[PDB]
């Protein structure tokens, strides 16, 4: 315990003092201990823009680079809004070209708390107003804070950070509200960074408005940053002096490169084109005949560049047997791509889904591009390296690559849809090469996701001339935040991505795939042990496929009675049945070409089930060309697993299938042709898709099959009558 | 982290520039001040001294003020950091009885007040003198001796509680004629004096001088002068010492407040007295009230580190007044409608501050006025004419003449007339006369002490009975042309004896002419 | 790592946003309150405040009132958090005699605790006058003395027991004369005095005033004119003060309660009364009963964190008042059968918060009736009358006929009926006349005190007895045309003493009949 | 030594709770909790002679693996030789060359030993 003579000297140590500097070596030290607990970015930033920082005595508009201010000008508010006068207050700060900060010296700021909180209150005044509005700042986050600071339930936050005019504006902001009233924001913003800055006031503004404590938290720790370095990256010199040390770093491996090296990155910038006379001299015989009369534009297995080849190939010079030589001459034009080889792999070059020798050709190469890229990226010439990429989103999703951007104006981003990318796009797992930039270059029309990478210090790259980096094969990024940004009044995306290896990852996935076949063998009352749910998954897209089976088998539930739904689940855990819910190619999860016969004969569509293993899969960024979402998706293949099992219910020495039967071709000639296109192709698709219509989300599609065709109707609901 | 030089649980530069307590979701929370916010809510701006454990140096600290943390039955206005808490006790005597030493003995019902003359406590008793010669009743002779016997009630007016202990209290007849001391049996009682409270309370007995329970008890007697002498003056006086004993104080590990044997009253009263700047008023029924404020003492260097007290602010924090639309105002009664005395030294001190400002109105200049410690401020009322102890016993005859106005139920059984509370008490009787049209008057009470007339009723009135001294009679108006004056007296023209040529009628008092009506359906 | 400010032992997002306490397979579980789950089971939902470790003030914790953790004998209506817990103790006076220091009176007299228009509990004992001048039955010249002598019964109706240590009760006849000081014998009786329960019991031997083993008790006199006056009014008054002894705690070690030497009530009922609302309530069987329930007071930042509390939500955990089918009531007793009482602070506070809600009838917005601290609210019964104590004492013409109209036997001889035990409390007793056609009436019993014909009986259904004073022989009518009416004195009529002119007559009793019949073969 | 306050902490310890997660969160950590004890070699051996575990809910008569018992097997001795049936039992195992572990769920396996 304390006693008391410990008291004299805890008090003799506030109280008593030894040496007195004078007047005005406490005056320049106490300025010093003012600015000190401004982050050191904005100090300079501040002189980036062109500023100046005057510490100075008596007066502040008796100071030169204050004269020509008008008699309007010198009519103050401060932090509280109450009034004052510049011969009266003791800082200013001037707006324009040429901003100057004005702060009269004294020793009042080493104790108070009013002085320095209107000091940061201009230096935040500053920020928002000069070196922010230089990149189009603040934005559609910061109008998220204030509408959530608008529409809370306490109305202290509107008390604490709101003017007058802010509080009787009736509906929310909108964009607008940024565009015609900027100064207002800007006053906000200064408001909580003074509040957050000054260490007293600090609690006080986690206490009445909680959402700007967090904001202007994150801020102070990540953004200020990433401002700063996006601020040198609008003036050039600081992207050229990056672009030395960055040849410099990498000068020897490119010191050490040979011929086949750069024939390698050659071949890995553009695909090898395929040649036409080497197409046609390769068939010669009766081939030659069957590819001289075929219907072009009847066949919808080939894509319109592909059927635009054929007819080039036949001034060179059906849906029966020459079609399988289409299957089979499908593989024979595509360009030699490693990208788009590893790209729809998924990391397993073994996939036997391509030719021979062509498949070893990539193999070797592939191998020979990651053994060139052997070198790290530890160095001491340089702090934290922000490397771009501009990416098109239907590299990434098909589902959302159309209506993201709005259809009134294309410079926009639809904010529903974007909430929707933003839910849960968690992680990123990047298995093909990312061909990166050290600078900024402008997008291309079709790229409006604008990514930015910050590197580990492990990373592993080479070099390129033209100004632009390569990274290698199985890197894993954690996203940070999702962002609309405005750039050149073209509302955009911005990305930022963190490296981490794949271990970490892919024991997210790990952890995900446990959760969600514990909780999926709990809804249906099955084995412990049994694997029903799997992820092969490794592309950019990971996490919100990984999100999304929750859904899809939540709306495959509500959809359809629970009778039918244990019952064919079961019929498939005896037959090693998995849902693979994974985003890369359908012939390589190695549960299709374990039973089919031909290696052109591979499909590649939106679900499937293959017949022997009793599987369903589904293709996470693909759309498909008649669906609207997924979850029609797989009640769509759900209708080919329950006519397996019906066809299993008739004899168990017989068919697979109840629609080969020549019980239901009589139904499918009379009531096959009232509804969509997709299913008119044969039977089987006209089945799932009145699997499909029958159990919709609304009633009307539901009763629309009702209306058109009946008696298949009956015959469903006597298909469920199979339990 | 956040200098705190003092210990008390408030950092320094909130105690320099304003804080305030503020709950958010049901958790105390001590905050800077942020006046865009806590003046829409009605929070007050406290400021205290950095470097003293409590800022009017009484036994509660700055932060158990502010946060309510304190003894409950301390008063609201004694919450605030810069009033100081402390109890004043005095002595309220509700009637007397003498009797002779051995019916023979007199029992009159007694007024008393507090005074306060130009530390210590009194308070002055007047013997009512009207009737129901005091030596021709007891029947005394020059060997006689008296026995004095009487009902008192202690009765708080501070802003703290006093735990089990009362006061030893003298009685001085004259100036210096002590008749006895009286002590609190048995030393402890277990009882409470709460602010603004009695003991025995009001619906309880009082304590008498020698009970009829007790013996052993000092009699109380007097000789043949000391009657003499109390007959001529109708007034004893009661003198109070200061021994208030422990104090209770707060607990923090379970919110117990305990009276802790370790801490007295009698050793931090002479520093409540030493620190700070005393203000009496009596606008609110015209009965003294003090209270005192910290101030800076500028040449002490931890006492000109307290704030600066304006003597607006003082006003507002001590006594409840309001400035609703600039003029500061006691509920509704403006301060043009008060005096201000002084002492000889804050006078000067008050003078040297008015010439420094060029100003020579302080009715205008309360917001300029800076108060320093050890003052005396006395704030009385315009209205009313005051005496050597400051009691109201005279008044001017416009507010005296208007006080009786408003008139209800006239009758010739007396007046019931609607009055007002304060002028109830300046006022000591009523002389009532009968005068015909040709110019003659006849008084109808001719005694000094035959004008206790008026009675109050419990319904909040009082009724003027003119039957009470004409033989229980209603009054005779034989014929009803001529008229019946009914008027009053000041208590500062009031006789309390028989004349030294021995008159005992009701010429040469001083009175006011309230009332005169025809006699008819108008009265 | 989990917040706790209060260090009662429950953290403070459980004590602001809801928690209930359940018991699972044979133990407790304090949990967060999930409403789907816990409506179900009918468990309680608590709040509380985080910076007090108790809230309403009293020596019990939070988490002690709400899992069981406490000395038993705590009423159940206590172990919430928000009702206080404290003793409240009156003196129960049985029968007495008045002897001459046979020729002595014995009478029984009936007490009940009472409330006037904080401190102290009062108790109004009334004396029987009926037939067993007191002068001469003792024998007592001018200059005698009279002696006192009763039987008393401690008696608690608090919530909270008392150890050891009884109360010390002062004896007080008309206004404010003392006759004596009842204290503790032998000063610690080693006994248990709990919730609802009389020491000594209802089975054993009274407490008697100068008892016959002990001598050494002071005697209990009077004088002559005290004597005159007990007479005249027929009526006591016992006030009784607070010295509680010690407080029974819980040891966390070994289950064990015991009694605390440094813990005490004398320092913990002065933070009840100031924190605190008062209800008092007379629906169960006529008897002032007495609750506290903690409530916010808005200008005390430490009282501000206490949950909010409605007046609907007050009677329901205070009184238990339940809604089975919305309309509140007390078991099957409605209550727009009550009216409110208020005092003038809370009658101000009441019309603020109904004029801010538009609202003009109280019964139909008691929901939205914020309490805050400091308030005293009354409710009583309508059907009856009540006087300045507020005891029952009376009834409207009405009502008393409507509950004796159900009537079982009506004879020459009597009158037996069912009777409700709540009208069996304002009846003095019964009278029959016989009333004739020309005008005449015939009371047969012509005295103000031969009026206790009524008797309890075992059936528990009272027959009104025409033998007893009649010298023991019914009633014959001459004639049945005119008629026979009886009827009952209730206690705001009875007359206790003859006039000044010595009537003992049945003039002046205003009468309220039970009975109405032509004499005949009706009745 | 223990002072009070102390047992004031252990008993809130054993006693206040923060958070509750429903029912059927701690209906499957009861019924892993009570498998943690068991050691893994017989749990993987039942799942290499292909068994199943089952933990269900409600009545153990009206899972569907155990449908075809006859009236005579739903008849069970329990650990101490007393009677017991099998609508209100909780947990059968069925014989032969496909075994089943039906368990019912409860809260009553984390402190209770029968
Ligand atoms: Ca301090
Ligand atoms: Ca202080
Ligand atoms: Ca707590
Ligand atoms: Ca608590
Ligand atoms: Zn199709």
């Amino acid at each position: 315990n304390k006693t008391q003579e410990e008291h004299l000297k805890e008090i003799m140590k506030h109280i008593v003092k030894i040496e007195v500097k004078g007047e005005e070596a406490v005056k320049k030290e106490a300025a010093e201990k003012l600015l000190e607990k401004v982050p050191s970015d904005v100090l300079e930033m501040y002189k980036a823009i062109g500023g100046k920082i005057y510490i100075v005595d008596g007066d502040i508009t008796k100071h030169i680079s204050l004269e020509a201010l008008s008699e309007d000008k010198k009519k103050i508010k401060d932090i509280y809004g109450k009034d004052a006068l510049l011969h009266e207050h003791y800082v200013y700060a001037k707006e324009g070209y040429e901003p100057v900060l004005v702060i009269q010296s004294s020793e009042d700021y080493v104790e108070n708390t009013e002085k320095a909180l209107n000091v940061y209150y201009e230096i935040g005044k500053i920020l928002s107003r000069d070196i922010l509005s230089k990149i189009n700042q603040p934005y559609q986050k910061f109008l998220d804070v204030l509408n959530t600071i608008k529409n809370a339930s306490d109305s202290d936050g509107q008390d604490l950070l709101f003017t007058n005019q802010l509080k009787e504006h009736p509906t929310d902001f909108s964009v607008e509200f940024l565009e015609q009233n900027s100064n207002e924001v800007q006053e906000v913003f200064a408001k909580a960074f003074a509040y957050y800055i000054e260490p007293q006031h600090r609690d006080v503004l986690q206490l009445y408005a909680p959402e700007a404590f967090n904001y202007m938290d994150k801020f102070n720790e990540q953004e200020i940053n990433l401002s700063l370095e996006e601020l040198k990256d609008q003036r050039m010199l600081s992207r050229y002096e990056k672009w030395e040390k960055i040849k410099q770093h990498y000068q020897h491996w490119s010191d050490s490169l040979s011929e086949e090296g750069r024939g390698l990155l050659k071949k890995l910038q553009i695909p090898i084109e395929p040649k036409k006379d080497d197409i046609i001299h390769s068939l010669s015989q009766e081939e030659k005949e069957l590819l001289k009369r075929i219907q072009i534009d009847s066949s919808d297995f080939l894509s319109t560049e592909e059927k635009e080849f054929l007819k080039k190939l036949q001034i060179d010079i059906l849906s029966e047997k020459e079609k399988e030589f289409l299957k089979k001459l499908k593989l024979d034009i595509q360009p030699y791509d490693i990208n788009q080889r590893l790209q729809d792999t998924g990391g397993l070059i073994d996939s036997p889904s391509i030719n021979l020798d062509v498949r070893k050709q990539y193999k070797r190469d592939i191998q020979n591009i990651d053994a060139l890229l052997h070198q790290s990226i530890g160095s001491t010439l340089y702090n934290k390296i922000y490397l771009y990429e501009n990416m098109n989103i239907n590299n990434l999703t098909a589902t959302l690559g159309a209506d993201l951007v709005d259809s009134t104006d294309n410079t926009k981003i639809n904010r529903g849809i974007f909430n929707e990318f933003k839910k849960n796009f968690k992680y990123s797992i990047s298995s093909n090469y990312m061909i990166v930039d050290i600078n900024e270059r402008p997008a291309l029309d079709n790229e409006r996701l604008k990514w930015r990478i910050q590197l580990s210090p492990d990373t592993r790259a080479g070099y390129l001339e033209n100004g632009k980096l390569i990274l290698q094969r199985n890197i894993g990024l954690e996203i940070k935040d999702v962002q609309i940004i405005k750039q050149s009044e073209k509302e955009y995306i911005r990305i930022d991505a963190k490296v981490v290896p794949k271990s970490k990852i892919d024991t997210k996935i790990q952890e995900a795939q446990l959760n969600i076949n514990q909780e999926w063998n709990k809804a249906l009352g099955l084995p412990k042990y049994t694997k029903l749910i799997t992820f092969n998954v490794h592309n950019r897209y990971a996490s919100n496929i990984v999100e999304s089976a929750y859904l899809i088998l939540n709306e495959w539930k509500n959809n359809i009675q629970s009778d039918l739904i244990k019952k064919v689940t079961n019929y498939l855990v005896d037959g090693n049945g998995r849902f693979v819910f994974t985003d890369i190619t359908l012939p390589n999860i190695a549960e299709q070409y374990t039973h089919q016969d031909e290696i052109y004969e591979q499909v590649h569509s939106k679900g499937l089930y293959v017949p022997e293993s009793r599987s369903i899969l589904l293709h996470g960024p693909s759309k498909g060309v008649e669906l609207r979402n997924d979850s029609e998706g797989f009640i769509h293949e759900f209708g080919h697993a329950v006519d397996d099992y019906a066809g299993y219910l008739l004899d168990k020495n017989q068919s697979d299938l109840v629609t080969n039967s020549k019980k239901f071709i009589d139904i499918f000639k009379e009531e096959g042709s009232n509804l969509t296109s997709y299913g008119r192709t044969n039977e089987a698709e006209f089945f799932a898709e009145a699997f499909r219509l029958m159990h919709s989300t609304d009633h009307a599609e539901r009763l629309k099959v009702q209306k058109n065709a009946p008696k298949t109707f009956q015959f469903i609901n006597d298909q469920i009558k199979f339990i | 982290t956040v200098p705190d030089r003092d210990n008390d649980g408030i950092p320094d530069s909130l105690e320099v520039e304003g804080y305030t307590v503020d709950v958010k979701n049901k958790r105390t929370f001590l905050s800077p001040w942020i006046s865009n916010i806590h003046e829409k809510k009605g929070l007050t701006k406290y400021k205290s001294s950095p470097e003293k454990w409590s800022t009017a140096s009484d036994p509660y600290s700055d932060f158990e003020k502010v946060t309510g943390r304190i003894d409950g039955n301390v008063s609201p206005e004694a919450n605030h950091p810069l009033v100081a808490a402390y109890p004043i006790v005095h002595v309220d005597m509700e009637n007397i009885i003498l009797s002779k030493n051995e019916t023979r003995t007199i029992s009159k019902n007694t007024s008393t007040s507090r005074t306060h003359t130009s530390n210590s406590n009194s308070s002055t008793v007047a013997i009512d003198h009207s009737l129901s010669t005091w030596a021709e009743t007891m029947g005394l002779n020059t060997a006689d001796t008296a026995r004095l016997n009487a009902n008192i009630r202690y009765v708080n007016t501070g802003t703290a509680p006093i735990y089990n202990v009362l006061p030893t209290t003298s009685l001085v007849l004259g100036k210096n004629q002590t008749l006895a001391t009286i002590k609190a049996k048995e030393n402890q009682l277990s009882q409470i004096l709460a602010p603004n409270n009695y003991y025995p309370s009001k619906n309880l007995a009082p304590i008498a001088l020698n009970a009829q329970d007790d013996f052993s008890s000092t009699p109380i007697t007097m000789n043949y002068n000391q009657f003499l002498e109390l007959e001529k003056t109708k007034q004893l006086r009661l003198d109070t010492d200061q021994v208030y004993g422990n104090i209770a104080t707060y607990n923090f590990e379970n919110g117990r407040v305990r009276v802790d044997t370790g801490s007295n009253w009698s050793e931090v009263l002479p520093q409540i007295q030493e620190t700070t700047a005393r203000i009496i008023f009596n606008g609110k029924d015209l009965n003294l009230v003090e209270r005192r404020i910290a101030a800076v003492n500028p040449s002490d260097p931890l006492e000109t580190t307290k704030p600066d007290m304006t003597l607006k602010e003082a006003l507002k924090i001590a006594f409840g007044f309001n400035e609703p639309n600039g003029n500061l105002q006691y509920q509704g009664k403006d301060i043009t409608e008060f005096d201000f005395n002084f002492d000889q030294q804050t006078s000067q001190n008050i003078k040297n501050q008015l010439a420094e400002l060029n100003a020579t109105n302080i009715y205008t200049v309360l917001d300029k006025i800076k108060l320093n410690a050890k003052m005396n401020i006395l704030i009385r009322d315009k209205r009313f004419h005051y005496d050597r102890n400051n009691i109201a016993v005279g008044a001017d005859e416009s507010v005296v003449k208007e006080a009786h106005r408003e008139v209800i139920n006239s009758s010739t059984e007396g007046l019931l007339l609607n009055i007002d509370k304060d002028i109830r008490k300046i006022l000591s009787g009523y002389i009532v006369e009968i005068e015909d049209t040709e110019g003659l008057k006849e008084v109808i009470n001719d005694r000094y002490d035959m004008l206790n007339i008026s009675s109050l009723r419990q319904d909040g009135k009082t009724f003027i009975d003119f039957k009470k001294y004409n033989d229980k009679l209603p009054l005779y108006i034989s014929n009803p042309n001529y008229k019946v004056n009914v008027y009053a007296v000041t208590k500062e023209n009031t006789i309390i004896n028989p004349s030294e040529n021995g008159d005992t009628s009701t010429n040469g008092i001083k009175k006011i002419l309230i009332f005169s009506k025809k006699g008819y359906e108008i009265g």
